[PDB]
RNA sequence: GGCUCAGGACAACGGUUGCACCCCCCGCGGCGGUCCUAGCCGGACACCGCUGGCAACCCGGCGCCAAGACGUGCGCGCAAGGGCGGGCGCCCGGGCGAGCAGCGUGACGCAGCGACGGCCCGCCCGGGCUUCCGGGGCAUCACCCGGUCGGCGCGGUCGCGGCGCGCCGAGGGCCCGACGCCUGGCGGAGAAUCAGGGUUCGACUCCGGAGAGCGGGCCUGCGAGACGGCCCGCAC
């Protein structure tokens, strides 16, 4: 749809710092999935010699 | 050889009871998967047992035998934990329970001696025991298993029939 | 309610024993759900708020479950026609009650798809050539809302057939 | 039978070694859930208030907290109940002051102060190993800290030293015949001394035999032995280095005060 | 939190075990892969304006608007449950005294989180039941019990269990005092008295239990059979 001055606050607005902490939300999330890939990892490298049992993502 | 023997005397036990017609449901061990019984070679287990530690072993009988207790602590589910007492059998009518008479002493303070007391206390007997009155038992604990048996028999010492009743703790 | 508390109960000796407090929450019951095979139609499950915000959910219809041939690792989705013995009360059979325990009878048509033709166990080929097989319950409805189980052989296959041959 | 959980806690009904008065009124402070429990804690309003004496009420302790003055293993802390158990970090930048809290001969719990080199660790008594979510491995420490992906050659009742700046092992001490052990529970709470024999009873408690420096010995049970490094300690001890006074001793030691 | 002690006599309660039959908010520490418009989605009500009923208590109808509210939902396969996977007399790691956990694989099902990311796990406090011992008087109460004792199967429960239902068999307790009746019977830590041994009391400060006129039922919520929460009968 298209003294003082007295307007309503608009919402559902979309600034920059909205974008800006999306995007860190989503680079945060991504690091911690790396990091655990990495921990993982270097844990499976290490038990060279003893028997292991997780659960093996699919896809 | 002597693995053979036992395999077709257990597979028997399985077939004679599907044979008593008399039932109202098959009874069967819930850890074997039926299915075994149709192989011909001896290349499975046909029968689940366990030890239930604290250092007792477990009867020949359990091992070895054809029946069937979802309540018995070696070939059953259940499992033992908490106290271990003793006591002598008071009676054995029920089919599979038993009545524990156990032995005590209680001392008054006023008058500087004793008295004798019991208690009775009822158990779960495996088909694996056989027992009749005045033979020591040894019972451990297990979940409650029924109004109230909250204690299952896991070894049994003869006693000869005629001995005279004494007062015996334990 | 309905109660599963034991202060209503007599002692070991026979005696009353006398009503100390009022109806307590933790010893609570509730109806059966009497699941019923299907045979405003459809498959029909609630949903039960429980102790602690968990959540229990028991059917009232279905007509579907799965399946597994233990001896040859074939699982599939099969409809049951119908109960066929119970080793608890003919009146549950008459109404076709689900129940853990319940011999069943499935549509052969997913089994008979494949391997009608391998040389598996004989006893249940000559079922496949037909159009049901026997077939036991093992889930619990009422609690998971699930119908499952897994088809009979052995010595229990030879004992409900010899008591549901002469009816 | 109440209802729900208790909020509350009645003088009379808390806890010995905190000292507190009897007529200092009718209410306790109820410590919060956290790292600690109630009967192995201390609030940190006690500490703050009828020890150091920094503050003279509840309202000027909240206002410090508020402040952020205090610091528990780094972290700044705003509650007044939170409980402080042993071997914690408790460091007031503001006044350039460090301790450690432990405990004393007598029962009680007290603050060792210690340098920058060992207050940026934390030693932590390993009590469960469990497999979590998709099998992976676990461990659990008396303070509540949860661990993924330990060494295997880390056991049961082995004590563990891990930065607090980071949250990772470093070195871990064995539970063994012949290493320094401090005594957390119990009639021997604060003693220092040496394993020598491990008793172990088929389905109930295990016994440790420990012999003090001096050629005292006592038992306890294994619930409440805390290994504090190999031979010698690895963190400062009180000066006093776990020697139980007789009563005789105290009061010899009371009057020559007096 | 505060008040009181009606009820209740193998019960409550005190000490001592256990859950390998259990649930748990806040807090602390971890963890965080989600099958098939995202410069940011959709509709409502509350307050309020107009208009009104009714003695009071109470509310009605129309009307534009907000969300850390509601609904839908972008996303690297993941909830519950189910089938299969150890032995040949016994004992000599993720973990135990104890075959307990987790995992692989074949089938089902798409639960929870996601328009400023938390489902999940561990600890903690608390609760539920449970083992052993103790737990008033009357024998002008000597025999008592009939889901009462045990077994099988299912259901319900957070969960074991005659807790409930169907079938089967018969049992269980008692002069070491059952059953029944009575109590101006809440229990303990303790109080009075005083050579020693003891007797009586224990409404009240701390802990535990029960109740909110009597008897029942229930919603919300992690948590109540709540009463300064609702519904019914009875008496006021
Ligand atoms: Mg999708
Ligand atoms: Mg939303
Ligand atoms: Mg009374
Ligand atoms: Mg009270
Ligand atoms: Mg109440
Ligand atoms: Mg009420
Ligand atoms: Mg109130």
């Amino acid at each position: 749809l298209f003294k003082k001055l007295k307007y309503p606050k608009v919402q559902r607005v979309v600034t920059d710092e909205k974008y800006a902490r999306k995007q860190r939300v989503i680079a945060e999330k991504k690091e911690i999935m790396r990091k655990s890939l990495q921990q993982l990892e270097e844990y499976k490298a290490l038990l060279s010699r003893m028997g292991k049992q997780h659960n093996i993502r699919i896809y | 050889r002597r693995a053979l023997e036992r395999a077709e005397t257990l597979r028997k036990a399985a077939y004679e009871m599907a044979e008593n017609q008399h039932e109202r449901a098959y009874h069967k061990q819930s850890q074997i998967f039926q299915g075994r019984f149709l192989r011909k070679d001896n290349a499975r287990c046909l029968r689940f047992y366990k030890s239930i530690g604290m250092g007792y072993h477990t009867p020949i009988t359990a091992i070895n035998g054809t029946y069937i207790d979802k309540k018995c602590p070696f070939t059953g589910n259940v499992s033992i934990r908490g106290r271990i007492l003793r006591g002598v059998v008071h009676s054995a009518k029920m089919q599979r329970s038993i009545i524990v008479r156990r032995d005590y002493l209680h001392f008054v303070q006023k008058y500087k001696r004793y008295e004798r007391r019991h208690k009775h206390v009822a158990a779960h007997l495996s088909p694996c025991f056989r027992v009749k009155e005045g033979d020591i038992v040894t019972i451990g604990e297990c979940r409650p298993l029924s109004k109230t048996i909250r204690f299952n028999v896991i070894k049994v010492e003869p006693v000869s029939e005629a001995a005279k009743k004494r007062f015996s703790p334990f | 309610g309905i109660t599963h508390d034991k202060m209503y109960k007599r002692s070991k000796t026979g005696a009353v024993q006398g009503k100390w407090h009022k109806k307590r929450k933790y010893n609570l019951g509730r109806q059966p759900a009497n699941t019923k095979l299907i045979v405003n139609e459809g498959q029909k499950i609630s949903t039960i708020r429980c102790r602690g915000g968990n959540i229990k959910r028991r059917a009232l219809r279905l007509s579907h479950g799965s399946f597994a041939w233990g001896s040859a690792d074939i699982s599939h989705k099969a409809r049951i026609l119908q109960v066929v013995y119970n080793s608890t009360s003919n009146e549950l059979v008459r109404t076709n009650t689900l129940v853990k325990g319940c011999v069943v009878q499935i549509d052969s048509a997913p089994f008979k798809s494949a391997l009608s033709n391998d040389t598996l166990d004989k006893e249940i080929l000559d079922q496949i050539r037909g159009d049901h097989i026997l077939a036991r319950i093992s889930s619990r409805p009422g609690q998971v809302g699930t119908a499952d189980g897994y088809i009979l052989e052995g010595p229990e296959l030879l004992f409900y057939q010899k008591k549901l041959a002469p009816k | 039978m109440a209802r729900g959980v208790r909020k509350h806690l009645k003088r009379l009904n808390a806890p010995k070694h905190w000292l507190l008065d009897k007529m200092g009124g009718i209410w306790a402070p109820r410590p919060t859930n956290g790292p600690h429990g109630l009967r192995e804690c201390i609030p940190l309003i006690l500490i703050l208030r009828n020890r150091l004496h920094y503050a003279n009420t509840y309202a000027e302790t909240s206002m410090i907290l508020q402040d952020k003055n205090v610091l528990i293993d780094g972290k700044p802390r705003t509650d007044p109940t939170f409980p402080v158990g042993f071997m914690d970090v408790f460091e007031i930048p503001k006044v350039h002051k460090t301790f450690r809290v432990l405990y004393d001969v007598k029962g009680r719990f007290t603050l060792v102060p210690i340098q920058s080199n060992e207050a940026g660790f934390k030693l932590c008594r390993v009590q469960k190993i469990f497999l979590g979510d998709k099998g992976m491995p676990y461990l659990s420490t008396h303070d509540a800290r949860t661990i993924r992906f330990p060494h295997p050659d880390i056991k049961t009742n082995d004590t563990i030293k891990i930065n607090l700046k980071t949250g990772k092992i470093d070195e871990w001490y064995k539970f063994d015949i012949g290493k320094i052990v401090m005594v957390t529970g119990g009639r021997n709470c604060g003693r220092i001394g040496t394993i020598q024999a491990i008793d172990k009873h088929m389905g109930s408690y295990t016994m440790i035999r420990m012999k003090d420096t001096e050629g005292t010995e006592f038992l306890t049970r294994l619930c409440n032995v805390f290994v504090i490094g190999n031979d010698s300690p690895a963190v400062a001890i009180p000066t006093t280095k776990g020697i139980r006074p007789d009563i005789i001793k105290n009061r010899e030691l009371r009057l020559r005060s007096i």
